[PDB]
RNA sequence: ACACCAACGGCGAAAGCACUCUGCUGGGCCGACACUGACACUGAGAGACGAAAGCUAGGGGAGCGAAUGGGAUUAGAUACCCCAGUAGUCCUAGCCGUAAACGAUGGAUACUAGGCGCUGUGCGUAUCGACCCGUGCAGUGUUGUAGCUAACGCGUUAAGUAUCCC
């Protein structure tokens, strides 16, 4: 399942994110939201580079 | 679980110690240590090695140490003096 | 929401600086007319709720200043802490809980807390500790009196029974607001002062000769002869209620 | 004279350098205290088991006034001036109850200075 | 019987020593606040239950309000099994903090 | 009362070494793994 | 050994100070006998009942 | 600042991290096929973090303590010793981006004796419950075959055999 894949790592991102700019001193997530910006980016170069208009759906949902 | 026996020795410029110990619920074997002639401490070795068995109980550890503490005190005693 | 009908209107005309008209407070004039707020210090309507509306700025002040409604139809302006979320509710009172913005009796209250309005004696308005910062803790309290330490690292036993207005005054970002405009001084009514050394002799006691007179004197002395260095300027037997100077 | 009960404690400050015998009532009123530098001799000969032995025994000779029969010592501090001190009350034999340490065992508190490179 | 409940939120422990002399709005006036925890966890708050007062080892430093007196040898010993939403335990601490016949309160997470 | 001496067996229990040890600086693991190797080998 | 099935807490004052010494201080691995997870386990406990007064931070030299 | 606990121990990518408790949150490991189906590795330039000392701004300042000052040793002593002791040490917000930042060993995969260990989980035995034995893996350590090495040594966590990338 990949789109739950992309899909739960945005709604991680978006705890994560909302959590660490109200801290805005955690050094150690830092790693943890830049891991899942680069593994989700390589799920979104591989999904785009299998399909068109399913990737577009991918962009078109968030 | 066995019961116990400190041996001492006095001779006059020297104390040995020596603690024979025994077995808990775990099958275990003890030697007597026997703890020597230079200054270097008895009642400490004796003690933390029956502290690092856990395997011995306190009662068991006291009544030994009881014994032990009264034989460097007798020494004491007869190495200020001349006992012999 | 201005005119208020609280900004009170007649003053003495602006920063005046005249006794008999002789200058007596030195380096004064200038600016705008500066009217001024009358502010309620001493809150006379206790265990009446208050919401607070308008964070107006007071220029007679280092700090801001808050206009306060009540659930009667009143309105004043006290000093806004900091923390003075717009739409949050202070009360007076003697059993109120403590908040950031309420004031309540020197008695009801723990140690260790911060302060800005407290009262020295019964009846007053309000002394110590308002400016656009100053924090007042409190030591543990006495049988009639409270060790106080007040904005000056200076402790104070204070009688017990004085109103006194919880929280830490805000506006504290004039320890860094520059007037590196330079003529900005002339704003707030204050003339350039000159210096003891560039003076006469019938003038300054530092009144020199040629060149950048070296100060002279035994020791650095007002204009009026006094040493302006170390000699404490205090009666030496007024109150005795201060604890240790800690200065 | 003093409150004339002869129950009381004693401390012994065994500096690495020194020894203080001192001897004090349950309050904490001091009856008498004497040191190795009380007892005569100064300089690098205090601190050592006959200074002990010696500020000992003019420490509590002097306290035949009351004939203080149930002692107890409380002892402080590293040196040679612990066992000769011990001794030495033994020596006067009075009913010592129970010596103890009240030696202060920090807990990481401050920063011990540099070390000495001789 | 407590596993029911802790799908949705948390589980935590809180022990809290008392003076020993009073035995009257003890019992009461904590139970009290402990109903403000009501209001705020509002979960199955049982097993409320107490301990014997007993010598503990060493304790100064009651802290009264402005009254800075009392030492102590002995304390009523509470502790409250209770069960509660993450949220609004800071409240809790300062709620067991700033009481007068609490002192020395500190909360567990068991698992 | 006999010259027996049961204070200083007694201490070696909490050694008085941890007055030795605390009267020169705090270091760092270089002595420290010299001390307490020294004495993690002198328990065992 | 002395497991006893139950877990250990600050509650459980039976085996905890079978593990201190009557000085109050806190036994090794190696003399205590037990795994690591045991002796972790056993230390927070014991530094808690150290915070609630439960037991002595030093306990007063004795002789006699 | 956090004694005993402290262990040749656990975690982090490294630097680092230990009084306890709570909250938010990263990362690891293990199992079942539960899912997708090569999405993988490395990484120029780039970006982040990065002990300590240093600097800007504001607090705070007990101990320790460059500089400094006095005493001593000394032919001399700006040094080791001792007594005072300022910046600094701590914290907030930044800058600085270097260290023997060391495992003196870039990363990743596959394969190649063992012994003795530790940590985490998994299965079976044993009891029916803590053990306890073997093990399946992952990680950490110590001796060590083959092979490599100028030698010392390393040796399944290679400095072995090969492949890739800087």
């Amino acid at each position: 399942s990949v789109e739950f894949q992309v899909f739960c790592f945005t709604n991680k991102i978006r705890r994560l994110t909302l959590h660490l700019e109200l801290h805005k001193k955690d050094y150690s997530s830092q790693r943890g939201l830049r891991k899942t910006l680069g593994k989700r980016q390589r799920l979104l170069a591989y999904l785009l580079k299998i399909n068109g208009v399913r990737y577009k759906e991918l962009i078109s949902k968030l | 679980k066995p019961r116990l026996v400190l041996k001492f020795i006095w001779m006059e410029k020297n104390i040995g110690l020596a603690l024979d110990q025994t077995i808990p619920g775990h099958g275990t074997v003890p030697l007597s240590p026997y703890y020597f002639w230079p200054r270097k401490d008895a009642w400490e070795e004796l003690k933390v090695l029956l502290e690092n068995k856990p395997w011995i109980s306190q009662k068991q550890m006291i009544i030994l140490l009881n014994q032990a503490t009264d034989i460097i005190n007798l020494w004491q005693q007869s190495g200020g003096n001349l006992a012999s | 929401n201005p005119r208020n009908n609280l900004i009170s209107g007649q003053r003495r005309c602006g920063k005046g600086r005249n006794a008999r008209g002789i200058i007596t407070a030195r380096h004064r004039g200038g600016g705008h007319k500066r009217l001024y707020r009358k502010i309620d210090f001493r809150r006379n309507e206790k265990d009446i709720y208050g919401k607070i509306v308008t964070i107006e700025y007071d220029p007679n002040r280092n700090a801001y200043i808050c206009l306060i409604h009540y659930g009667d139809g009143e309105k004043r302006y006290i000093l806004h802490p900091r923390g003075a979320i717009i739409g949050d509710t202070i009360v007076s009172g003697t059993e109120v809980p403590i908040k950031m913005g309420n004031a309540l009796p020197l008695t009801d209250m723990p140690l260790g807390t911060a302060i800005h309005n407290i009262e020295i004696t019964l009846g007053r308005g309000g002394q110590l500790a308002r400016a656009a910062g100053a924090v007042a803790k409190l030591i543990a309290k006495e049988g009639k009196s409270a060790t106080l330490k007040l904005p000056s690292g200076e402790v104070r036993l204070i009688s017990k029974n004085c109103s006194a207005t919880v929280g830490q005054v805000g506006n504290v970002g004039v320890n860094q607001k520059r007037l590196g405009r330079a003529g900005s001084k002339r704003w707030l009514g204050k003339r350039p002062v000159v210096r003891g050394v560039v003076m006469n002799p019938v003038d300054h006691p530092h009144g020199g000769g040629e060149g950048r007179a070296p100060i002279g004197r035994k020791s650095p002395t007002t204009p009026w002869g006094y040493p302006a260095l170390g000699r404490r300027s205090r009666k030496r037997n007024k109150y005795s209620d201060n604890f240790i100077i800690r200065r | 004279s003093a409150r004339k009960i002869p129950k009381g404690v004693i401390h012994v400050q065994a500096s690495f350098n020194n020894t203080i015998v001192t001897v004090t009532d349950v309050r904490g009123r001091v009856v008498s205290w004497a040191s190795a530098g009380t007892c005569g001799f100064r300089g690098t000969k205090r601190g050592t088991p006959f200074a002990a032995q010696t500020a000992a025994g003019n420490a509590i000779r002097t306290v035949v006034e009351q004939g203080m029969q149930r002692a107890e010592v409380m002892i402080k501090g590293p040196g040679l001036g612990r066992d000769a001190a011990l001794r030495a009350i033994r020596r006067s034999g009075i009913l010592l109850s129970f010596v103890r340490d009240v030696t202060p065992m920090p807990h990481n508190g401050c920063r011990p200075p540099k070390k000495r490179r001789v | 019987p407590e596993p029911q409940c802790p799908p949705g939120l948390r589980q935590y422990e809180t022990m809290a020593v008392l003076r020993p002399d009073m035995t009257e709005d003890e019992r009461l006036t904590l139970t009290q606040k402990y109903e403000e925890l009501l209001v705020a966890g509002g979960a199955m708050y049982v097993e409320v239950f107490n301990r014997g007062v007993i010598p503990l080892a060493y304790s100064i430093k009651r802290k009264n309000k402005a009254g800075e007196t009392n030492n102590y040898l002995d304390g009523i010993y509470l502790l409250f099994t209770y069960f509660t939403k993450p949220e609004s335990i800071s409240p809790l601490e300062a709620a067991l903090v700033t009481d007068d016949d609490v002192i020395r309160s500190s909360s567990f997470k068991i698992r | 009362n006999e010259e027996r001496l049961l204070n200083r067996f007694r201490r070696e229990v909490m050694r008085a070494g941890v007055i030795q040890e605390c009267k020169r600086r705090r270091y760092f693991e270089n002595k420290q793994e010299e001390k307490k190797r020294k004495h993690r080998e002198a328990a065992k | 050994p002395i497991q006893s099935g139950d877990r250990i807490d600050y509650r459980n004052m039976s085996l905890i100070s079978r593990f201190i010494s009557e000085q109050g201080k806190i036994l090794s691995r190696r003399v205590n006998r037990l795994t690591l997870k045991q002796q972790r386990l056993i230390t927070s406990a014991i530094k808690q009942a150290r915070i609630l007064s439960l037991l002595p931070f030093l306990n007063n030299e004795k002789q006699f």
